[PDB]
């Protein structure tokens, strides 16, 4: 059975993300928090993303309504285009 | 049994990933966290694969980002050992205010 | 003899509007009138980059209102979008 | 010819914001090349509802200091007190605004403050 | 002689100074300070007395802002005296490198 | 006598500052290094202001150039002018 | 028939390579990166010139408001090697006329 | 009429990068009424050695 699906963001995946920053030793409740935090990020980045695809007419969402919602946020992504 | 102490292996582990630059987190759960969220904004959306790898780094750069704020948070704190609140401190210095 | 634009008029046509026994210093009517040219700024460069990005060469209110959705957060962009949007039915009807 | 007579296009919008210098505006400052008629209608309505809105909460805070005549320390604390105004100006700098009154729980004196009554 | 213990002052003085706006710094050294950075850069330069007005609102709202984060560090830490690493830290995490 | 001017950035104003942040306890080292950041902070924008100073072919720094330079920082001032 | 026409900088990236490297290639998606690169900062400098123009109230963006940008964003020695290669560049034109 | 052999301005320029790619994206975007011979070319150059840099 599924579990609202946050959850495949699994224990070991955020254990290797932080390994890549370099923690050695990790609180078990991180895991919830970097889940809620990711879930805000996300929606923001997809919320303005989808107003990019809004206002194209389109109904397929697509890597530069991406790039210009990380823009926007101060997150810019280079290797996709533009 | 040959037993390595607690530390060693994570060494190795951080050396091993941040050796390398592939992708962490699994394709089609994302891709499942993504459809599913942008349902709730629009209906029977689509999304365009590089769209979603790009998702993907964009998120992963920042968590590890955040990660590594939190652990200077809490070396800071004469600790080794991350907790919500260091993340919480991270969060709040970038104005990540949620 | 040079000549100065400004928004003080209208922000006290609206302050008498919403509060008719109260009174703006100088110095505040200047920080309103900074706050108006730079959501003005914000508002123009960002629908600006959207027609860029579709390949339109014309700035319409579907620009404002989509930069405005970008831009501003939930009740507030609702709130402001259904002015402008009243607005602009109101223009377009009393002609 | 007839020459019928003026009327601006705020009071036919039923605003009270200049349309037209806004549509200057846009003209003036390499946006694009041209602008639609709503624009800048828009565009005022949302600068006239956003002025109402600090100004409503700036004289809230007059009355709440007594006083009659908004100025910048209203501003600020409305700004500041508003979760979405913060968002908005989170990274502005209103000058003589200061600060909030806001002091961490932990600094203050124990509740072994001398005075139970 | 009456004495009032530490800290009852220091916390009058916050609610002090909270409370009202006026400018901490004196507007001479500032203006000082000001002529011999942009000497250094380019001779004989003019300044409006409302640009050095502008600097100095926008230096001390920099500064109490740092503060700000700098006490939260400190308070991370089980602490309430601010130190360098703590500065350190805070500007660190915006980025402010230098 | 005089100290390179920037001793007049004295310890009680940055402690009414630190106050205005919130600050209870001060180590005596903090000041030094507090000048140190303002000084790193100011010749940034200083230097920003005179680059759009010299544009104008002006030797007055204006208001603006100040509020450009902060603007381009990402640290935007409001009340004087723009 | 139907056909589009997708421009890059890819080209010109690539002869730079071989100028500065000859005997070293590059992705494809590296070269994607390369090109996102010079759109940014191009964005980035026409964007900064035009604002410096409209604050002083001029029409013609010149060599001077590309410089004055550069100045703004890029830091000090790199500034400088780009500007002096810059004004390299401007003078060995004007003259090859 | 002569006509003569046609040069280019990158060349002219002794650079790589094509200014006349730049210049038409300068005048395409709205970043202002006209644009100066030189500024493509500066830009260009300034392009060409941070990529130089960089590779």
């Amino acid at each position: 059975v599924l579990r609202d699906n946050i959850q495949g963001i699994t224990k070991p995946a955020i254990r290797r993300l932080a390994r890549r920053g370099g923690v050695k030793r990790i609180s078990g409740l991180i895991y919830e928090e970097t889940r809620g935090v990711l879930k805000v990020f996300l929606e923001n980045v997809i919320r303005d993303a989808v107003t990019y695809t809004e206002h194209a007419k389109r109904k397929t969402v697509t890597a530069m309504d991406v790039v210009y919602a990380l823009k926007r946020q101060g997150r810019t992504l280079y290797g996709f285009g533009g | 049994p040959h037993r390595y102490r607690p530390g060693t292996v994570a060494l190795r582990e951080i050396r091993r990933y941040q050796k390398s630059t592939e992708l962490l987190i699994r394709k089609l759960p994302f891709q499942r966290l993504v459809r599913e969220i942008a349902q709730d904004f629009k209906t029977d959306l689509r999304f365009q694969s590089s769209a979603v790898m790009a998702l993907q780094e964009a998120c992963e750069a920042y968590l590890v980002g955040l990660f590594e704020d939190t652990n200077l948070c809490a070396i800071h704190a004469k600790r080794v050992t991350i907790m919500p609140k260091d993340i919480q401190l991270a969060r709040r210095i970038r104005g990540e205010r949620a | 003899r040079s000549r100065k634009e400004s928004y003080s008029i209208y922000v006290y046509k609206v302050l008498k509007q919403v509060h008719p026994d109260t009174g703006i210093s100088s110095k505040a009517m200047g920080i309103m009138n900074s706050f108006v040219n730079d959501i003005f700024e914000r508002i123009a460069g960002e629908a600006s980059r959207l027609a860029h990005y579709n390949k339109r060469s014309t700035i319409t209110s579907r620009e404002i209102q989509t930069a405005v959705r970008l831009l501003l957060p939930g009740e507030l962009a609702k709130h402001a979008v259904s002015e402008g949007t009243k607005a602009v039915t109101k223009y377009t009807s009393a002609k | 010819k007839a020459r019928a007579k003026a009327k601006t296009r705020s009071s036919r919008a039923g605003l009270q914001f200049p349309v037209g210098r806004v549509h200057r505006l846009l003209r003036k400052g390499n946006y694009s090349e041209r602008v639609g008629a709503g624009a800048p209608v828009y565009l005022a309505a949302v600068l006239e509802y956003l002025t109402a809105e600090i100004l409503e909460l700036a004289g809230n805070a007059a009355r709440d200091n007594k006083k009659t005549r908004i100025i910048p320390r209203h501003l600020q604390l409305a700004i500041r007190n508003d979760e979405e105004l913060n968002k908005l100006l989170g990274r502005v700098t209103i000058a003589q605004g200061g600060v909030l009154p806001n002091i961490q729980a932990v600094l203050l004196p124990k509740k072994t403050e001398s005075h139970h009554k």
